[PDB]
RNA sequence: AAGGGCACCACCAGGAGUGGAGCCUGCGGCUUAAUUUGACCAACACGGGAAACCUCACCCGGCCCGGACACGGACAGGAUUGACAGAUUGAUAGCUCUUUCUCGAUUCCGUGGGUGGUGGUGCAUGGCCGUUCUUAGUUGGUGGAGCGAUUUGUCUGGUUAAUUCCGAUAACGAACGAGACUCUGGCAUGCUAACUAGUUACGCGACCCCCGAGCGGUCGGCGUCCCCCAACUUCUUAGAGGGACAAGUGGCGUUCAGCCACCCGAGAUUGAGCAAUAACAGGUCUGUGAUGCCCUUAGAUGUCCGGGGCUGCACGCGCGCUACACUGACUGGCUCAGCGUGUGCCUACCCUACGCCGGCAGGCGCGGGUAACCCGUUGAACCCCAUUCGUGAUGGGGAUCGGGGAUUGCAAUUAUUCCCCAUGAACGAGGAAUUCCCAGUAAGUGCGGGUCAUAAGCUUGCGUUGAUUAAGUCCCUGCCCUUUGUACACACCGCC
């Protein structure tokens, strides 16, 4: 109805929004070995899946890290409460994202290496 | 200044009221189906967006 | 009870779209409900056209961005109450379902 | 900065309720969406912060627009004290039923 | 540069010393030597001001002038 | 210099033009306080750059700190904050100023140190993009030839749009590019379906009929998913599939690679997207919380507010619009589209049916649409059919200019835009030159999108009407390969 936005702008909130977390993500997450972010969106509640190589530091002591990351985007975009989670997991053959290599470069030209 | 002129002139409409929603510049905005966004941003975030090229 | 319910479904990628309709429509024929053949809408396609450079300077390249909409509908129409009959959506990430009754 | 004591503590408790803080860099906002009802213009809200990122407190993420401030470790006992309070009430974030 | 006008004097406040606005008279009875801001948020604490010819609370910033 | 091949950013044969006129717009120049600035095939309706304010970077002024943090002073006997009146100011900026109130540790001063910057540097850079070049070109490994740079592979020849293939072969085996690929167009009375698409049928009507038609003709009038209260998918939509392969015939060809013609076929070459090695001191620091260095940083090169400018005109150029008329203009009648948009995080601003008022632009109420549901059967223009004009600068052309009326906005003057009445200027097919183009193409013609409170002479797409010429060449301008010459290597815009 009125209150719905029409899908054509609808569609691209959706890219807007993953394009928007995508870039948070990457500044946040790269040294941590971001890869990519999945966002399987449900009308109940949505779900956000962040993936990156080094799990055990994208969740940081008892979660902290990914408990706040839950809460920072929960308030950006509205989301409504308890409604959005987040997901770490190991992205299998790092070797093969580009993603992941590049940063790895970055983090090695950054320490000194020729 | 004082509170009723640092913001006092009407930015209801015009360029000065629309800003990229990424990089908050005033030129090139795309605000078709409610993008909002710089001409030079949304060739960098069309990928992610959705846009692709097809011809 | 007695329902009728007019489910749509719409996304970016058809393989996707045209995946989910089968198993809604599948799933109902085992549960013995009546089904009205997916119907697809006209695809909508968003085009939008940007110069390619982001100087000015160049040989006037413009920059053809598509975007393609797809929509269907599917409209399960059982004797019997159909909402505890149908709980399950069974969706892949990129498509959106709305339910609705005959009332909207 | 100059903002009021009242509209100082209530960034400061929200900031310690939730250990991280979200607001977009707009100076002319009138309030921020949190605390509207405090009445505290988004430009505190920036500024104090700032201020705790200098400081050491806070640590800053920037996205397209917004700022991501997290409450640090060494701002947990600054914000103990300064709203004074035992070592035993902890940010959102530190603990979840644990 | 070299701009025509000679760069404005910013204001020094003036350094008052203390209040001591309200005095008494044998052994202690009060008197306001000034103005009572009447208005609901001013209220009693506060004072009005003494012009030449009016009187003006510093926050209610009512003001009062005897014509 | 020779041998071969190729290209409407080359020509030929033509078409439409541009250059000539008025106007719009972008450059230069001139002018100015400023008329901000980049760019000079591959700049000049380009920076998505249609700037009243904002944008804004320029000029004339006036506020603010939005100068973190540390150290030292200063201070609850007040560090500091706001403010009424008068003056003052452009200003209802307590900016100053008399005046005292008020605030309460948030500041204030100094020293270090931030931070910001549409400030410089694109000749410090990233990324992106343009171009060399959309031509067919490019590179290892091992082997061979060389003292060596290098060379062969990567070629005499035939063929191709293509170092594409066929073949010889000190080369063999490969890699990228090309091709394949992706999207789009053309055909599927074959499949899946559709009360957000329809068609046929049936039943109601409304009319014309009437001779009498009667299963008559017309209806975008109404029903039959208002589920029991039609079917079907031809037309519409969109998925899975099929279809075209030089496949068949004849000829040419080393009878290989392939080429030409024809039958059957919707189609026997539909348009785009992507697009190699190497490079340019090509463009962007005015897209970015991309960035180095330098500069400025409280009388700011930060930021905000007011006004002006970016439009300014002896002149030169570029992209276009309108025309010079009768193959026309005007007035009326008739009758046909397709892309595609539509109510907003911030964010204020949507597309509009119908009724009424007005001559028009418009105004006023009532609805519909977050959309195959409403605008909308998008009743578009050109065109078509009738009328007047009649070869004159004329009813061509509508520049310039006067008066009046509306809309947007906080504000319309240097006219925002729109409407009405008046003036009716050059211009009678445009010198030398020069652009684009091969089939639904050029061109005529309108309509959407972007910009957009207001708006298109721009651009990006769409449909409509629809040709002339050509199936060639290297003549001009260039490109690719081989051979050759060279005193050139910043590479003929070279050297001397
Ligand atoms: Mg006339
Ligand atoms: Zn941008």
């Amino acid at each position: 109805m009125a209150v719905q936005i029409s899908k054509k702008r609808k569609f691209v909130a959706d890219g807007i929004f993953k394009a928007e977390l995508n870039e948070f993500l990457t500044r946040e997450l790269a040294e941590d070995g971001y890869s990519g972010v999945e966002v399987r969106v449900t009308p109940t509640r949505t779900e956000i899946i962040i993936l990156a190589t080094r799990t055990q530091n994208v969740l940081g002591e008892k979660g902290r890290r990914i408990r706040e990351l839950t809460a920072v985007v929960q308030k950006r975009f509205g989301f409504p409460e308890g409604s959005v989670e987040l997901y770490a997991e190991k992205v299998a053959t790092r070797g093969l994202c580009a993603i992941a290599q590049a940063e790895s470069l970055r983090y090695k030209l950054l320490g000194g290496l020729a | 200044g004082h509170q009723q002129l640092y913001w006092s002139h009407p930015r209801k409409f015009g360029q000065g009221s629309r800003s990229c929603r990424v990089c908050s510049n005033r030129h090139g905005l795309i605000r078709k189906y409610g993008l909002n966004m710089c001409r030079q941003c949304f060739r960098q975030y069309a990928k992610d967006i959705g846009f692709i090229k097809l011809d | 009870a007695i329902h009728r319910i007019r489910i749509t479904l719409t996304s970016r990628n058809v393989k996707s779209l045209e995946k989910v309709c089968a198993d809604l429509i599948r799933g109902a024929k085992e549960k013995n409900l009546k089904v009205k053949g997916p119907v697809r809408m006209p695809t909508k396609t968003l085009r939008i056209t940007t110069r390619k450079t982001p100087c000015g300077e160049g040989s006037k390249t413009w920059d053809r961005f598509q975007m393609r909409i797809h929509k269907r509908l599917i409209d399960l129409h059982s004797p019997s109450e159909i909402v505890k009959q149908i709980t399950s959506i069974s969706i892949e990430p990129g498509v959106e379902v709305e339910v609705t009754i005959a009332d909207a | 900065m100059l903002m009021p004591k009242k509209n100082r503590i209530a960034i400061y408790e929200l900031l310690f309720k939730e250990g991280v803080m979200v607001a977009k860099k707009d100076v002319h906002m009138p309030k921020h969406p949190e605390l509207a009802d405090k009445n505290v213009p988004n430009l505190h809200v920036m500024k104090a912060m700032q201020s705790l990122k200098s400081r050491g407190y806070v640590k800053e993420q920037f996205a397209w627009r917004h700022f991501y401030w997290y409450l640090t470790n060494e701002g947990i006992q600054y914000l103990r004290d300064y709203l004074h309070l035992p070592p035993e009430i902890v940010p959102a974030t530190l603990r979840r039923s644990r | 540069y070299t701009t025509p006008k000679k760069n404005k004097h910013k204001r020094k406040k003036v350094k008052l010393a203390v209040l001591k606005y309200y005095k008494v008279d044998e052994n202690g009875k009060i008197s306001r030597l000034r103005r009572e801001c009447p208005s609901d948020e001013c209220g009693a604490g506060v004072f009005m001001a003494s012009h030449f010819d009016r009187h003006y609370c510093g926050k209610c910033c009512l003001t009062y002038c005897f014509n």
